């Protein structure tokens, strides 16, 4: 479970990056 | 082979292999209990965690 | 850069991440602007799509609704290489998904160009891909008014036959839906090639496509006589059982007169589906058929069935009962209660159900001594699942049937039931039992029931025994503490001294299960002492059930 | 640590109400418990007065469940189950699991005892071997069950004067006494007054003959007579073969054979049946057929 909310998370804020970039 | 010396050490050995189990049952147990309860702890955290990150979606 | 992070999150390992990134295209949507939008992703999304099949799927869905962020009807060309590539798909419910967004999508003479291109993309598909894309083409022309006319009609005429059994079924089963967005002129030409595909239907699966393209034309397309002549040609047991599967259809609808026969005749396998379609047939005649022709008809089809098939015959007359008197109905009626008397039980389960529409009808009351006897042999068969049936029916009627009417013989078989040897027979007649007291009230209840049950408590079988006291488990929910204190609880607690450990901590279950209806003061001073009395036992499941009894209330 | 267990169990037999069998550590503390339990039990078993005697099951699972709803629930009715739980039939785990469970659970309402196919040969070779790897892709199943097989009691006395057994009889045993002074901790011998007990059968040529079963004997009458009166017994009763009529009366009334498994053999079709001794040790016998699927 940790896991997985650390990869969604990760994944989530790369968008993030990627909407600032 | 049987005897009573044998026994008596076998009596010895096994209960204070017995008594250092269940010592080390003991430790384990409360480490595990306490682990759980900081992974829990943590599972709770990331769930708020995710929260906030979809208000903040909705928010942006 | 939106179109890269794209890729690499559809690059990921985890389905569940890859699904979320499908979850969120609308973001890069967001992202770039509207016209960055449809120069950059549609051709992403055009060339680079590679996933799981459910997350193409998934793909295809969050697409549907990308109509507007391309910048609308100007560049409906820009979205139809994708879907193109999406209606290729091997598996049918993708490129069904595609079609969907096609049809959503579609300044229409573009996508009537990529129309064109998408016949020409489904000449190249030999199976039913050809159809999909075909029917896909038919409302992208007709979102530029049907331009593609002959073209439509051409898809659908090749669709009739090419090679491809799983396409030709495809058109010959809807021809009404795939050419309905074609133009009027090629619609009909496209239902004259569907009636030579459903004359040219071979197989088995291509007669039930046939039937279903019957069915079609007989609700939307002497015309309709004449395409209900050669469905019924058609119709009269493997083509004969698909066809009767639209059967009902034809006859729900002088114009089903010769239906209602074909349904009397083919049932008279193909017999199976025939009646199934006949249930709804006879209930859309009963609800439509004119009495002078329904009298015929309705008398043929009551002497066929009364020579699955039972149940068919059950829908038909709780059909009929629509009609407002008919003596022919009521001999129908004592006919079917006399078979259901000899016969398989089913027949008597569904007599029994109908019972309300029978008294609907009429008033079943009259005709109560009528079915009274064959209700109590059917209580008093030997296979226990028939009894067991029978009880379950017993207090729906005896409910509906006013207390008097049953209170003078069936209370003898509630207690003929109650004695009984069959456990589940047994626990059925407790609570059904339940069920009489709760809608016959406290009053019938102490002065019919419970004096009867308080009186079985004593006997040799401990199980005649037990049953007692689930009877007083039961009644106690709905009997009201007042009763229960006044004549149940000394009997319980009687009980309690039975010599059979189960009759004792039975009583300790009841003694739990009772508590709450009870008065504290009145457990303090009753229970509580033949609570640890039965805990002075020796027997370990009493003194277990005792424990939790107390530990439960006390 | 008692009602946490017993809770446990009450679950587990819930889940076993439906066809859904137990993991197999689940199954390993279940046979050791049954195992503690079945320890405390004599060769020949005492019940007391009310019982429902039911015979050869063989792993028919559903028709277990057809058995419950007729007779009763498992702790309202006493039962007594003579043998041959476990093969011919595809739900074998199942049946010899929830009969272990209720056992274990209701160690007064319910006994079970040997049968001939509780041996490891048998098993293995009939099918519980191939049951037990199919549902669970090991042996250590068949190795659990088998090891508590080798527990049941032999034989069960109601009343002191009901004798009931799976099989029959043997020569190398004369009184109650015998067999209560026997060796039942081991797996079935292939000679030897167990492998007789739970292998022979009456039949019509009086005193002893050989089984064309392939082990123990075939009593006749006069052994039979001679048994009950030099043992007091009013009645043995027992179930190894099948019966179409669902109970056959041999031997005039000395000797009862009660089939419990409906639909066992299906060329004959037969009716299961179980016995139920009242609160007056008066039998009385229900009839029953196999479940609907
Ligand atoms: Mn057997």
């Amino acid at each position: 479970e940790r896991k997985g909310q650390e990869n969604l998370k990760k994944d989530l804020v790369r968008r993030i990056k990627m909407l600032e970039y | 082979q049987y005897t009573i010396p044998g026994i008596l050490h076998y009596i010895q050995h096994e209960w204070a292999r017995f008594e250092m189990e269940r010592a080390h049952w003991e430790v384990e147990r409360a480490e595990l209990q306490a682990r759980i309860a900081f992974l829990q702890g943590e599972r709770k955290g990331q769930e708020n965690l995710k929260k906030d990150l979809v208000r903040r979606i909705k928010m942006l | 850069y939106p179109i890269a992070v794209l890729i690499d999150e559809l690059r990921n390992e985890d389905v569940q991440l890859r699904l979320n990134s499908i979850k969120k295209l609308s973001t890069i949507a967001l992202a770039l602007g509207v016209e960055r939008t449809r120069s950059e992703l549609l051709p992403f999304l055009t060339d680079t799509i590679y996933d799981e099949d459910e997350v193409l799927l998934a793909l295809a869905e969050q697409l549907g609704t990308f109509t507007t962020l391309v910048g609308g009807p100007e560049y409906v060309h820009c979205l139809l290489p994708p879907l193109e590539s999406l209606a290729t798909v091997e598996e049918t419910v993708v490129r069904d998904k595609a079609v969907e967004s096609l049809r959503a999508i579609s300044p229409s003479d573009l996508e009537a160009h990529f129309v064109p291109l998408v016949k020409r993309l489904a000449g190249g598909d030999w199976f039913t891909s050809r159809t999909s894309a075909c029917g896909l083409f038919s409302v992208c022309y007709p979102r530029v008014s049907s331009a593609v006319k002959a073209e439509l009609r051409q898809y659908f005429r090749n669709l009739c036959s090419d090679d491809t059994p799983m396409v030709r079924r495809a058109a010959a089963s809807k021809l009404g839906e795939f050419a309905k967005v074609l133009e009027l002129d090629n619609v009909k030409s496209e239902i004259i090639p569907m009636f030579s595909n459903l004359a040219s239907d071979e197989q088995d699966s291509v007669r039930l496509l046939a039937v279903e393209a019957c069915v079609n034309i007989a609700q939307l397309l002497d015309l309709e006589a004449l395409v209900m002549p050669t469905l019924r040609q058609a119709a009269e047991w493997r083509v004969r059982y698909m066809v009767a599967d639209k059967f009902t259809e034809l006859q729900k609808a002088i114009t089903k007169t010769d239906l209602v026969p074909a349904f009397q005749n083919l049932m008279k396998e193909v017999r199976a589906a025939a009646s199934h379609k006949v249930k709804e047939f006879c209930e859309n005649l009963s609800a439509d058929c004119r009495e002078n022709v329904i009298m015929s008809q309705i008398l043929p089809c009551i002497k066929e069935l009364v020579s699955v098939k039972s149940a068919l015959a059950s829908v038909i007359m709780g059909l009929s009962p629509i009609l407002g008197k008919d003596n022919t109905i009521e001999h129908l009626l004592p006919l079917f209660l006399a078979q259901l008397k000899d016969e398989c039980p089913e027949v008597r389960l569904n007599i029994i159900s109908n019972l309300d529409c029978v008294n609907e009808v009429i008033g079943i009351r009259q005709l109560s001594q009528s079915l009274l006897p064959a209700i109590v042999e059917l209580a008093e068969d030997a296979k226990w699942r028939v009894r067991l049936a029978i009880i379950e029916y017993m207090p729906l009627l005896a409910g509906q049937l006013g207390v008097e009417f049953f209170d003078e013989k069936l209370n003898s078989l509630c207690m003929a039931w109650l004695v009984d040897h069959v456990y589940a027979i047994r626990e059925a007649a407790t609570s059904n039992l339940k069920k009489l007291v709760e809608k016959f009230g406290k009053e019938w209840a102490h002065a019919t029931i419970i004096p009867k049950v308080l009186a079985m408590s004593g006997d040799p079988n401990y199980l005649h025994r037990m049953t007692t006291l689930f009877c007083i488990n039961v009644l106690s929910e709905v009997c009201g503490q007042d009763i229960t204190t006044k004549h149940m609880l000394p009997t319980v607690l009687r009980m309690a001294g039975d010599p059979v450990a189960n009759v004792r901590f039975n009583v300790a279950k009841s003694l739990q299960k009772i508590g709450p209806i009870l008065d504290n003061s009145t457990l303090q001073s009753e229970v509580k002492p033949i609570l640890e009395k039965l805990t002075q036992d020796q027997d370990v499941d009493v003194k277990y059930f005792a424990q939790e009894a107390l530990t439960v209330l006390s | 640590d008692e009602k946490v267990f017993t809770k446990e169990l009450d679950q587990w037999i819930e889940q076993l109400n439906e066809c859904k069998q137990l993991s197999e550590s689940q199954v390993k503390s279940l046979c050791e418990k049954a195992k503690e339990i079945l320890t405390k039990e004599s060769n020949v078993q005492e019940v007391r007065c009310p019982v429902t005697v039911c015979g050869d099951v063989h792993g028919q699972f559903h028709d277990l469940m057809e058995l419950f709803r007729i007779g009763g629930k498992s702790p309202d009715t006493n039962y007594l189950f003579m043998g041959d739980y476990v093969d011919r039939g595809y739900y074998s785990v199942e049946t010899v699991t929830l009969l272990v469970a209720l056992k274990v659970r209701y160690r007064e309402r319910i006994t079970i005892l040997r049968g001939n196919h509780e041996s490891r040969q048998i098993t293995q070779v009939y099918g519980f071997y191939d049951e037990c790897l199919r549902k669970y892709g090991n042996a250590n199943v068949w190795k659990y069950f088998t090891d508590l097989f080798d527990y049941l009691p032999l034989t069960a006395l109601v009343d002191g004067q009901i004798f009931c057994l799976h099989g029959g009889l043997s020569p190398s045993i004369d009184t109650l006494d015998h067999i209560r002074a026997l060796d039942r901790l081991q797996e079935v011998p292939h000679e030897g007054p167990m492998c007789d007990l739970l292998w022979s059968d009456p039949d019509d040529r009086g005193g002893w003959g050989i089984s064309p079963r392939g082990a123990g004997y075939t009593f006749g009458q006069d052994i039979s007579e001679t048994f009950n009166h030099a043992n007091g017994l009013t009645l043995v009763s027992r179930a190894h073969q099948l019966v179409m009529e669902g109970y056959n009366w041999c031997h005039d009334r000395n000797v009862v054979t009660i089939f419990s498994a409906p639909n066992y053999c299906y060329r004959c079709g037969n009716q299961a049946a179980i016995m139920e001794l009242d609160d007056t040790l008066k039998y009385s016998f229900l009839q029953f057929d196999p479940a609907p699927r």
